[PDB]
RNA sequence: GUACGUGAAAUUGCUGAAAGGGAAGCAUUGGAAAUCAG
RNA sequence: UUUCAAUGGCCCGUCCACGGACCAAGGAGUCUAGCAUCUAUGCGAGUGUUUGGGUGAUGAAAACCCAUCCGCGAAAUGAAAGUGAGGUGGGAACGCCCUUGUGGCGUGCACCAUCGACCGUAAGAGCAUAGCUGUUGGGACCCGAAAGAUGGUGAAACCAUCUAGUAGCUGGUUCCUGCCGAAGUUUCCCUCAGGAUAGCAGAAACUCAGAUCAGUUUUAUGAGUAUGUAAAAUGAGAGUUUCUAGUGGGCCAUUUUUGGUAAGCAGAACUGGCGAUGCGGGAUGAACCGAACGUGAGGUUAAGGUGCCGGAAUGUACGCUC
RNA sequence: GAAGCUCAGACGAGUAGGCAGGCGUGGAGGUUUGUGACGAAGCCUUGGGCGUGAGCCUGGGUCGAACAGCCUCUAGU
RNA sequence: GCGAAACCACAGCCUGGGGGGCCAGGCAAAAUCAGCGG
């Protein structure tokens, strides 16, 4: 815009990415949260971190209590006993 | 999507009616009242309206309404009138006296310049 | 209301009357010890908002209308609501053939035709 | 002059298709139609549709 | 007129000409230059609805009581004189003595004048 | 600020109505809406579902602004809110789990005076480095 | 009319009008003459 | 329009000096990359299609659609292994009263605080685009300096390139009106030039309807007619945190003042006004006397004046002088 | 023309800088059923009108083929 | 008969006061030729 401008007014004047406990839920799909999560089911689901761009879980949050296996190729010592009481257990990757 | 929203589209910058001139602005459409861009008068910007208009000698009012708003080919009712002035002006108020009867005067005084016109 | 015009006199750029190359428009002045920036005595004067005419009676010929400039009939046509205060003027450059067609068209509708000649 | 100007400008395609449904939208009112300049005052209905 | 305006009217002695206005001095001036400092306006008092609408709080309803409580100095003088704006006055009618800036007692119209203002201000009406 | 800054056709139809409203009622609800209709984007920060579920259970819950969406969350509770904007995530979370979503032209309807309800804002710090 | 579309200004010649005693130019206010409008 | 009369009017730009014989055309803050702020738009814990692929028969270099990736954000901290997250006060708005109201009563967003904790977290706010402005780099607003380098042509000079070489500097820099409007100086840091913080000028976001301020003076003093201090008169709505310009020259006159002498002086501290300012008077005038300026009408003044030039008493009264 | 309308009061110097609103220029998209050999654009004029202003419109003359108002885009303005 | 160029803000009378332009004075008649100061 060089009609706007100011020299028109002057014509003239001289590899670790981290996921967290809160956001771990989200990951799944939104159809398998309607029937894994507050259902008691014998099947746990698989919450494959690495497959979404993630290495490690971190704990922040809180945890919804169904038994829920994740898969990480890391995770905080204090991550991993919120999912204890949560009733799952983490699944380390090879 | 109402009337106020087409206002500020149609109305009031841009149109195929609208002239400004040196410091204020007309409106050519022919179903206009008053030849201004206000809101009283632009029919693009309002629901019903009633002005007239100057035919070969001859007088003729148009009308429109709300449910068929939406249907352009018969969304203007047009009435012709060839019988005298005066009986004019009554012909054009007595139908609009249901209607909000602000622009009766420039509805009226539409009919005077254009039977002056004839005259003239 | 009547016209009652603050100033009739032009305004005329500084030196513009000894020089060819300097134009008869206004320019103001940006010199520190210019007279004329200055206001001196009997110095040219500067164009200053004070001078404004009334907002009544601004844009409006001696006869009281304020000038519509007309290029066809639709035009006039459109000055049939303000006949009693818009005077139509004819384009400068509308040919003869519609020229009479305006002035006879504004003369039935009564709207004044300010170059009608 | 030069010839790397930026001739070309990007835009957000999300406000790209805002921009033609509004568009679609402005083109199914008839006071719209008449401001834009299309003399349509005898079409019979809009969005005027025809057979296939 | 007290102690704390002794001073006041000391460090501009050359500057200000003041004394003790009578009653047709007070009268005058409102009546023919009486402006109201009304919702920070400069409004003439046309009638006496300005001032109660101003100062009906402090018992004052007409130009009179307006004037009353400006001569005898009542109680809310403070609250009226504040609602007076600033009087405008003329250049007096006949000028004043030739070295207007010396001190009135030493023949100049600075200061102090006592009385006298009730004899300038007719003129500078 | 006498005009918002944005050639918005819609907004100028929210302040508008909202102008109607601060001159012709006593409403303080009504002159605090118009004036944060005029502030500029960056003075109108989003607030969150989840931050307006805690709000409400620490009526109409009116933020002028965007009421984005918490993920963080699972199951939301009913409310009832009115913003100038809603994500689509947040909508369908606050209108499938619960209750219902308005908008400030209907508020006017529902509380033209803001009777029974609760005028929240956002976190106003944006970057704030330093 | 080939010094060729339009043909500006500086610049010059004539014609008409006007003023000019060691400046002119301009400004405000009016007269005189010229001219225009409503 | 032209001329005439009355009053007025130093030649413009630039920094005395330099430029200007006259005219027409040309002629200077541009494009672009990065960053920063602000406003708008789209979306929102996301966001960005335009490297590509698809597709487009009618302008197919457009529009339209999209796979995997990737950028920024979604978590920090340590140098690194590694590890890796409240209640009190006010307070915006609402409800509530007693019966108005006041006030009380709840409710408390933002934010501010105190007073608390968790490893910065504490219920994420960004991403893209366009615009404005600022700044840095590119020829970098336009013009302009003495050398040099390469490769040549003559007999060190010459020629075309590098080359739009180098600027701390010189000169110029193009339309109008309106609003607001300074500093012209302390502070420090500082080898060097400067950098500063502050003040003056603004723009946005938030408190009390205040006894909150004041180039003011009082009240009370205490001490030495003065001095400072705290605590009624008068006026005014007073505030604050955040950033962004411009400025840090000098001249004139007063106060003391110590050092001075044919006599000037010499030196500070201090105070103003001019510096950005026309106007009346002083015959003429940078600082003197008046007065701060929209465009006009009438009235009336200031300083200065009333013999004539010259608007206004060849006024009144009492005196001195050849 | 809610960007409007209406009542009221105060204020008007202004460099550095700060701030808003407008006038003109070449091209682009849209629009005006726009102007034109019955004379476009230009140019001239002791012709007129408008605006505080940049500027605009017009009468007459000259002239011969294209031009403009409005909303917006762009700059070798 | 042929026929320039430098140069050119505008010009050109002196005394006194602040220089040729300002203030107060003295004066003030065209057009020109020749020698020649500042």
């Amino acid at each position: 815009p060089t009609h706007v401008s100011k020299t028109r007014k002057l014509r003239g004047h001289v590899w670790r990415p981290t996921v967290n406990l809160d956001r771990l839920w989200t990951l799944l799909p939104n159809e398998a949260r309607d029937k894994y999560l507050g259902k008691n089911t014998e099947v746990a689901p698989v919450i494959n971190v690495l497959q979404s761009g993630y290495g490690k879980v971190l704990g922040k949050g809180r945890l919804p209590e169904t038994p829920v296996i994740v898969q990480t190729r890391y995770v905080s010592r204090r991550a991993e006993e919120k999912i204890k009481q949560a009733g799952g257990v983490v699944e380390l990757i090879a | 999507q109402q009337d106020e929203v087409i206002w500020q589209v149609v109305g009031h910058e841009f149109c195929s009616y609208r002239i400004k001139g040196e410091a204020q602005n007309f409106c050519r459409n022919e179903y206009n009242v008053t030849g201004l861009c206000n809101r009283q008068s632009c029919p693009l910007a309002n629901s019903r309206y009633a002005t007239v208009r100057e035919d070969n000698g001859k007088l003729y009012l148009y009308m429109k309404t709300i449910e068929r708003a939406h249907f352009p080919s018969k969304l203007w009712q047009r009435i012709k009138l060839s019988k005298n002035y005066a009986k004019a002006l009554e012909q054009i108020d007595q139908q609009l006296l249901y209607w909000p009867g602000r622009q009766i005067h420039r509805c009226k005084q539409r009919l005077t310049r254009l039977t002056q016109y004839l005259l003239k | 209301v009547n016209i009652i015009k603050k100033r009739t006199k032009p305004f005329k750029r500084h030196q513009s009357d000894r020089f060819k190359r300097v134009g008869e428009s206004w320019r103001k002045p940006r010199g520190i010890d210019s007279c004329v920036r200055r206001r001196f005595r009997g110095t040219i004067s500067m164009p200053k908002i004070g001078y404004g005419n009334n907002k009544k009676t601004r844009y409006c010929m001696p006869n009281g209308l304020k000038a519509f400039l007309v290029r066809n009939v639709s035009d006039v046509e459109l000055l049939l609501m303000h006949n009693k205060t818009y005077a139509a003027e004819i384009a400068g450059n509308v040919s003869a053939r519609k020229r009479v067609e305006i002035v006879e068209k504004a003369r039935a509708l009564g709207v004044k035709v300010t170059n009608a000649g | 002059t030069k010839t790397w100007r930026k001739w070309h400008v990007k835009v957000n395609q999300n406000e790209k298709r805002y921009a033609i449904a509004s568009a679609v939208a402005a083109s199914g009112v008839p006071s719209l139609l008449l401001a834009r300049g299309h003399r349509i005052e005898e079409i019979p209905e809009v969005p005027l549709v025809v057979d296939d | 007129f007290n102690k704390a305006i002794k001073e006041m009217l000391q460090v501009v002695e050359p500057y200000v000409t003041y004394g003790i206005p009578n009653h047709k001095t007070v009268r005058e001036l409102i009546y023919k230059r009486g402006f109201g400092k009304v919702n920070k306006q400069r409004i003439p008092l046309s009638d006496n609805a300005i001032i109660e609408a101003a100062l009906g709080k402090y018992s004052i309803l007409s130009v009179e009581d307006l004037i009353h409580e400006i001569y005898t100095v009542g109680p809310n003088f403070k609250q009226a004189a504040n609602f007076l704006w600033p009087f405008k006055l003329s250049s007096p009618l006949g000028g004043w003595r030739e070295r207007k800036f010396k001190h009135f007692i030493e023949g100049g119209d600075a200061g102090k004048r006592d009385e006298h203002i009730n004899g300038l201000v007719q003129k500078m009406l | 600020r006498s005009k918002p800054a944005s050639e918005n056709v819609y907004l100028k139809l929210l302040v508008k109505l909202y102008r109607f409203l601060a001159r012709r009622t006593d409403s303080r609800f009504n002159k605090a809406i118009l004036k944060r209709l005029f502030q500029s984007k960056t003075n109108r920060p989003p607030i969150s579902i989840s931050k307006i579920a805690a709000l409400t259970s620490r009526k109409t819950t009116v933020v002028v602004g965007t009421v984005t969406d918490d993920e963080r969350m699972l199951t939301v509770p009913k409310l009832s809110i009115a913003a100038l904007r809603f994500t689509k995530s947040a909508r369908a979370r606050i209108l499938k789990a619960g209750g219902e979503v308005l908008t400030l032209d209907q508020l006017a309807l529902r509380a033209p005076t803001g009777s029974n309800t609760v005028l929240v804002r956002g976190k106003k710090h944006a970057r704030e480095a330093y």
